[PDB]
């Protein structure tokens, strides 16, 4: 499923729509979505 | 935040002189002017580029990484 | 947002040429040449080399607006002397002087040993 | 015959010389071309694969664009605009890669020596980041706490300082003429005495001081310009001057070609 990261643990999680948004390792309720896999282009100017 | 790569006014590369500057200030106990002169910064544009820099990245490095691998 | 692309300072756009010449009606035997994608670097040099010419009665240039990289150059010569010919002579003189300077600087640099 | 040059000092990055028997317009045009018109290589595009640092992606992209790169053989490279590839190829670009990881408990410094050329340089002498200090580490691109990672790929094209100052190889260019003000091109602001209050330039030793009794010379023109050209490091300073002269000559030749063709 979609990947998230615990705000405290930094552990990686995979959560579905019905999953409660918590960190399995520590129970923190704040999660940050993972970086996109599509390449990002930046002009160096 | 972190030392600029080039002097804003003239464009001299000063991003490779930050560590040498700090080493001169700390290890050799030189005052700022002599260290700046030693590094080759003669125009006061470059001298203000290196002299007035505030290295905030150190503070940023104290917080634990958000995405830790 | 409204900033123009920087390459518009030196790249000719679609449907425009480097030079355009318009006859001038204020004075006889005079032309105004618009240089596109150029600035003071070329205009001042060309104008001065024109003013070194003895058969050029009038030579001036102006950049009407800093926003746009173009400049106008007015040339008026004596009767029987085409201003285009004056421009050609000025350009040829500039090229010859720059070639001589390049040769001299190369020779002077080769004479060095501490570099 | 023509403009005469006599160079006082030569170094790896500075050349101090005198340019005599030349017009003021020609010297100024050469100075401007050296500042703005010389082609050079610099990082133009950045693909960021991973950035867990404390700096923003475009922050690091901007810093990378400002890294000086070897541009000795830049004339053998093409402009990306007039290359027949789709986005970038080997005939018009140099591909570098930065890959740093924070495996040490102390801060790990990401320098410009860590940049690795991945494209095939085809024997050219372009692309290598310029290293100047004695330690061998180039520009300090970034810093990494333990566990932080930075993976990215740079594409470097050739450009000129007009498009962006990151392509400027010239740094500062000292330019002076008539140190004694014999041409009276300036009116010296003063309180009590102009001569005492205005420090003499170092070039005053190379000209005869005025006699203080002679009349003003209204026929003398401006020549004998003292010029000091510095190099960022992308190309040797002598090559900076030579390529500036070549670029100005090319501009004038293009004017002639357009005039003839029309
Ligand atoms: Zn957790
Ligand atoms: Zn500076
Ligand atoms: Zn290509």
């Amino acid at each position: 499923t979609l990947k998230y990261i615990c705000a405290e643990c930094s552990s990686k999680l995979s959560l579905s729509r019905t999953d409660a948004v918590r960190c399995k390792d520590c129970g923190h309720r704040i999660l940050l979505k993972a970086r996109t896999k599509r390449l990002v282009q930046f002009e160096a100017r | 935040m972190i030392v600029p790569v080039r002097c804003f006014s003239c464009g001299k590369v000063v991003g490779d002189k930050w560590e040498s500057y700090l080493n001169l200030l700390q290890e050799d106990e030189l005052d700022e002017g002599t260290a700046l002169s030693r590094l080759g910064l003669k125009r006061y544009c470059c001298r203000r580029m290196i002299l007035t820099h505030v290295d905030l990245i150190e503070k940023f490095l104290r917080y634990n990484p958000l995405e830790k691998r | 947002m409204n900033a123009p692309d920087r390459f518009e300072l030196f790249l000719l756009g679609e449907g425009e040429s480097k030079l355009k010449i318009d006859p001038d009606t204020k004075a006889p035997n005079a032309v105004v040449i618009t240089f596109e994608k150029e600035d003071h670097t070329l205009g001042n040099l060309i104008r001065a080399e024109l003013l070194n010419d003895r058969k050029v009665l009038f030579a001036a240039y102006k950049v009407e607006h800093p926003f746009f990289a173009r400049f106008k150059l007015r040339i008026q010569t004596t009767e029987g002397y085409d201003p285009k010919d004056a421009l050609k002579n000025a350009c040829n003189s500039i090229i010859n002087k720059l070639g001589a300077l390049k040769t001299n600087f190369e020779t002077e640099w080769n004479l060095q040993t501490l570099a | 015959e023509g403009p005469q040059v006599k160079i006082r000092e030569a170094s790896k990055d500075n050349v101090d010389f005198i340019l005599s028997n030349v017009d003021l317009a020609m010297a100024n045009s050469l100075r401007r071309v050296m500042i703005a018109e010389i082609p050079t290589l610099a990082i133009d595009s950045v693909e960021v694969e991973t950035n867990t640092t404390v700096l923003a992606d475009e922050f690091i992209a901007h810093r990378l664009g400002l890294i000086p790169l070897q541009s000795m053989d830049i004339e053998q490279l093409e402009y990306s605009r007039d290359c027949f590839c789709e986005d970038h190829c080997d005939k018009c670009s140099v591909v570098l890669t930065l890959q740093a990881f924070g495996e040490s408990e102390s801060t790990t410094n990401v320098y410009s020596k860590d940049l690795v050329i991945v494209s095939n340089l085809m024997g050219r002498n372009i692309g290598h980041p310029i290293i100047q200090d004695k330690e061998g580490n180039g520009v300090l691109i970034c810093k990494l706490r333990k566990g932080q990672e930075l993976k990215l790929t740079c594409v470097a094209k050739k450009g000129i300082a007009k498009e962006h100052a990151k392509w400027g190889p010239a740094a500062a260019i000292e330019f002076e003429y008539d140190p004694w003000n014999k041409l009276k091109h300036t009116d010296y602001w003063y309180e009590q005495d102009s001569a005492k209050e205005w420090p003499q330039s170092k070039n005053c030793e190379y000209e005869d001081p005025p006699n203080e009794g002679d009349p003003f010379d209204y026929k003398a023109q401006a020549d004998t310009f003292y010029m000091n050209v510095e190099s960022v490091g992308s190309i040797p300073v002598d090559q900076v001057v030579v390529r500036g002269i070549d670029t100005l000559q090319k501009k004038v030749a293009s004017i002639l070609l357009a005039l003839t063709q029309m």
